[PDB]
């Protein structure tokens, strides 16, 4: 294969993405959910982990780590502590709204994924951490969980397999940092959402100090279908090491902003015009695209022409797939103001635990505010670049990196705009 | 500066020099005792980047 991105409906996983069919148990079963769940559970964790591995699935939460290998850290003899699966539904990355649709329109896929993924890990229960703003979405998930409990699909003797499994829903209280896996765990434990240093890794010491795996909603929700249809089916989509289908969010300056499922490695231009109805004002009006949520560096129009949407392709473009949330900016956008607002976002979300982000991100925010008005000198651009490199790789968690990268992207591709603004301000003062 | 012309000749002849051209007493050739403010330059470590102390 050389071309990707004409996914057929029969190959789509989230078939109620738009909520046009009954999201409840009766509709979910009619669409293939919960089918032969007992057989999957009886195959054993090694078979389930084997399927997840051969599918080439990678983390859909933004970091893209191989799921099969990650989940295998939990396949070990019990040492007396309970084992837990924590499903990350915090969905805080600006531009990203995919996990919201799964939770409210395909909740039973997430619940079944919790049971199947939990079985492979040997977990006794799944804690679903959903952000507190998603109140109606959380209630839908709770309604679905009650339906599954009453049909015996979860709880004692889940699906008749003799495996006891509970699914808990825990709501956040308004913190983007609580999407970070260790901050999420600390939040579940009743503390501030401040990340943990590693080691220990969560698979050894996690929620309540117990072996734990944190998985994104989308990563979990697809696992039952990978088991039913097989890893080879999943691995037949997208490039090698970039397998499967993916939920994309196309927001910003597009004619029809939308969420859609498409194959991995589809061209970015193909995605924006086939599904979102093209760029506002046409493709020639495109200025820049943030390809994977606010934490991934922007790329200009030239790069957008032929870049594919997968982990490897976007890395070579000096960015990343991230959450696959595409934010589109046309030529009428104040690009400096757009990025400054993201830095302001990271300033408001930093937990404040560690020095480079507590002080550095707030510092970068102040510099960006002056850059928007042009009230600076060109020498400060290289200073700002150097400051961002002192944050990246020196913080406890990746929020520090996620604040540096947007700044680096702007300087990389839009330095003359920054310098032009400075000239205007100096000319007028 | 105010010596009579005769006295200038006498001390010039006695010394054998043109003393009047290099008087040891200072008059108005010296700098004013009030000067404009300076604006002093800064050293080569006054930079906003590429200036890590471990390299200097
Ligand atoms: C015993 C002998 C003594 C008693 C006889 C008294 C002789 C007359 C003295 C009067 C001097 C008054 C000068 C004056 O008006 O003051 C100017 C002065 C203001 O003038 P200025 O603005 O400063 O300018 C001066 C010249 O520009 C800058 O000064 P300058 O040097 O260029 O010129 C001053 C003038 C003053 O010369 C004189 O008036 C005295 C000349 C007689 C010499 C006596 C020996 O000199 C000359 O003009 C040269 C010609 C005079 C003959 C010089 C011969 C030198 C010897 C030759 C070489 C051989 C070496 C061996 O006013 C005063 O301060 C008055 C002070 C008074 C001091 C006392 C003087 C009196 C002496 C005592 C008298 C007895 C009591
Ligand atoms: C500031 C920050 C916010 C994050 N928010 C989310 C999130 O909302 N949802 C998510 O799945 N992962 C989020 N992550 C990534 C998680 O830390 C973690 O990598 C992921 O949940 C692992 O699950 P996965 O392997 O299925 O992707 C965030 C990371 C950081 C640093
Ligand atoms: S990088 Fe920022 S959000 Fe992450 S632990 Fe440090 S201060 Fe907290």
């Amino acid at each position: 294969k050389t071309s990707f991105g004409s996914l057929k409906d029969e190959d789509r996983i989230f078939t109620n993405l738009y909520g046009r069919h009954d999201w409840r148990l009766k509709g979910a079963q009619s669409r293939g959910d919960w089918y032969k769940t007992k057989e999957i559970l009886l195959k054993g964790p090694d078979w389930i982990l084997g399927e997840v591995k051969t599918s080439g699935l990678r983390g859909r939460g933004g970091a893209g780590f191989p799921t099969g290998l990650k989940w295998s850290f939990m396949n070990k003899p019990s040492d007396g502590r309970p084992k837990y699966l924590v499903v990350n539904a915090d969905e805080g990355e600006p531009g990203t709204c995919k996990d919201r649709e799964i939770i409210r329109h395909d909740p039973h896929k997430l619940v079944e994924g919790c049971l199947v993924g939990g079985r492979a890990m040997g977990a006794r229960a799944a804690y679903i951490y959903i952000r507190g703003e998603f109140y109606n979405e959380a209630s839908n998930l709770q309604v679905a969980i009650r339906e599954a409990y009453e049909a015996g699909l979860i709880g004692k003797n889940a699906c008749g397999s003799g495996y006891d499994f509970d699914v808990f829903v825990v709501r956040g209280a308004g913190a983007y940092i609580c999407g970070e896996e260790t901050a999420l765990i600390e939040s579940i434990e009743g503390k501030q959402g401040k990340p943990r240093l590693k080691p220990p890794f969560p698979a050894d010491v996690g929620v309540f100090g117990c072996p734990t795996t944190v998985a994104n909603v989308e990563t979990v929700a697809v696992s039952p279908t990978i088991c039913r249809r097989g890893g080879a089916w999943f691995a037949s989509f997208g490039r090698e090491r970039n397998s499967g289908t993916k939920l994309f969010n196309i927001s910003g300056h597009v004619n029809n902003p939308c969420t859609v499922e498409e194959e991995m490695s589809v061209p970015l231009k193909e995605l924006i015009e086939k599904h979102a109805g093209g760029v506002t004002g046409g493709w020639d009006n495109l200025l820049a695209v943030i390809p994977g949520g606010s934490s991934t560096p922007l790329i200009p129009k030239s790069v957008c022409e032929t870049v594919l949407m997968d982990f490897d392709a976007l890395i070579q473009a000096q960015t990343g797939l991230g959450t696959a949330a595409v934010i589109v900016m046309d030529r009428s956008t104040d690009i400096v103001k757009a990025i400054a607002r993201l830095i302001e976002f990271y300033k408001h979300e930093s937990c404040g635990q560690c020095t480079p982000c507590r002080e550095g991100v707030d510092w970068m925010n102040k510099v960006m505010a002056r850059f928007v008005r042009g009230d600076a000198r060109p020498a400060e651009i290289d200073s700002l670049w150097e400051i961002s490199k002192q944050i990246e790789g020196h913080t406890i968690c990746a929020l520090g990196d996620g604040a540096a990268w947007p700044v680096q992207g702007l300087i990389r591709h839009f330095r003359p705009e920054l310098e032009e603004r400075m000239q205007q301000f100096a000319q007028q003062h | 500066a105010s010596a009579t012309r005769f006295i200038q000749w006498l001390r010039n002849w006695a010394s054998g020099r043109d003393l009047q051209a290099k008087l040891q007493l200072r008059y108005q050739e010296i700098s004013k005792r009030t000067q404009p403010p300076p604006k002093l330059p800064v050293g080569p470590s006054h930079k906003l980047s590429n200036n890590y102390y471990c390299t200097r």
